[PDB]
């Protein structure tokens, strides 16, 4: 009992730490201004657009070569759940509220990205396995 | 799921067109001398659709229910360095 | 193993503008001696239904 | 003879950084 | 919730209007030998 | 009408399928298969 | 139980050990390259298709001496599962992704390849009866 | 009259090797 | 009218040696 205490203490730790990461900010937008956020960016592994305050919180999509969209998981981060972290990182997306439409673009986009050796969004903290069997 | 949608028009109405148009010609060749279509039509007008959806197509599955993995993983820091 | 002996068995026949049979695959025995009770469907090349 | 319509394309005409200011989640 | 709707009109109809269409050929060509 | 008479004995008759021999096939594993009880590996010894 | 642990031991360590193995590295490729692997290469038995980062794993197809196309079994293998491992050496192979396609080619195809003396992957892993009978 | 579409052949022009770099899983 | 189709019957021009070399299952 005290090695799982300390364990997730030092996985808590290791969470909130986040050192060593590489940020990409070169982000094009074009469409319906009105639902942009105020600031698009992404780590390697998570893409972040962040909105302002009186912004509605619109709806972001997966754009493929040919154009099609796709649904792609999304997290509400943020002290005031002002960002929308989606869990991919990608060369275009699609932007929708309503009947309004907003394209985003990645400018720097990276085929090679940074391999998940881990499990976790972290590369401090590892999933291993429990269930043995 | 969906892709191709096959309505069958041939196996659903190529019976009753091909009775209705033997019958037209029969009866102007009889003339020239100088009811079956829509039974057909009857049996063979209700055959479902049939669909046809590539390999390799994108999908998705929409989780209907919490899924709980507290049982198989566990998570412990890495040292640093 | 490869080589190994499926069997299996089809029935009830086709509808009208059906163009596939559903197939069960019944048991499968290798070429050591092995054998198993696999009641699986039977599909195409590229997994089409029957 | 009759299709559901697309949603909104948005035109690619007024291409602008999303970044005006590096975001303070960046720490910068 | 409501959007577009697709009613569906020539799955309705088209076994109706091609049936009739082709009577009414067959029977002006038939009509036709004199 | 005789030949109404004829078609509606005689119009439902199902297809029949003609698959040859030495088609390929799959078979898609519809359940668990567990082989412990049959098989045990063991190394090989070195050289 | 002593005997087993051993065992079990030996059988790890013989599949780990991964000696005596040539490796292929002579293929091509021709079609949508956004969905192309970084690395393709096969060992004699399986043949890998390893895949960046941020790029979903596609589905892997195999073509015959006709053209057509049939489902071959893969196992996801690798670090970080960026490695797909599929079952058989062929001389084409095709991947698909939604609406866009790639060829492989295999242009140091062995027909005779090595034979599997032994039951499992490795040639210094025996795949012994128990069951008797 | 219609039958199911095939999926899209790729193009047979653009033909180049898959391994710009050995992997390093091969160890080298 | 129509009839079951035949599987393809193999062509006898190219008829060549099945055996390049002893199989070692003769044991030479």
């Amino acid at each position: 009992q005290t090695r799982e205490a300390n364990a997730r203490a030092a996985v808590e730790a290791a969470f909130e730490q986040r050192v060593g990461a590489y940020y990409n900010l070169k982000y094009m937008m074009s469409g319906d201004k009105d639902i942009a956020p105020v600031n698009a960016w992404d780590d390697g592994r998570f893409t972040y657009f962040k909105f302002s305050a009186n912004a509605d919180l619109p709806s972001i999509y997966f754009v493929d070569a040919e154009g099609n969209e796709s649904l792609v998981p999304r997290t509400t981060v943020g002290s005031s759940n002002n960002i929308i972290a989606v869990h991919k990182v990608n060369p275009k997306w699609m932007i929708r509220l309503g009947n309004r439409a907003l394209a985003i673009f990645n400018e720097a986009y990276d085929p090679n990205g940074v391999p998940n050796d881990t499990g976790t969004a972290s590369p401090a903290v590892r999933r291993v396995n429990k269930g043995g069997n | 799921l969906g892709g191709w949608i096959d309505r069958h028009f041939w196996e659903r109405f190529g019976g009753a067109i091909m009775i209705s148009l033997i019958g037209d010609l029969g009866d102007w060749a009889s003339r020239q001398g100088s009811s079956a279509a829509a039974e057909a039509l009857r049996n063979s007008i209700n055959i479902p659709p049939t669909l046809y959806k590539n390999q390799g197509e994108r999908v998705n599955i929409l989780v209907a229910r919490d899924l709980d993995f507290s049982d198989v993983y566990s998570l412990e820091s890495i040292p640093t360095k | 193993d490869r080589g190994s002996k499926v069997v299996g068995f089809y029935q009830g026949g086709l509808r009208q503008g059906q163009a596939r049979i559903f197939v069960q695959w019944s048991r499968i025995e290798t070429p050591s001696g092995v054998v198993i009770n696999l009641d699986s469907p039977g599909t195409g090349p590229l997994g089409e239904a029957g | 003879c009759a299709s559901a319509p697309k949603p909104k394309q948005p035109s690619d005409f007024n291409r602008e950084p999303v970044n005006k200011t590096v975001p303070v989640e960046i720490q910068r």
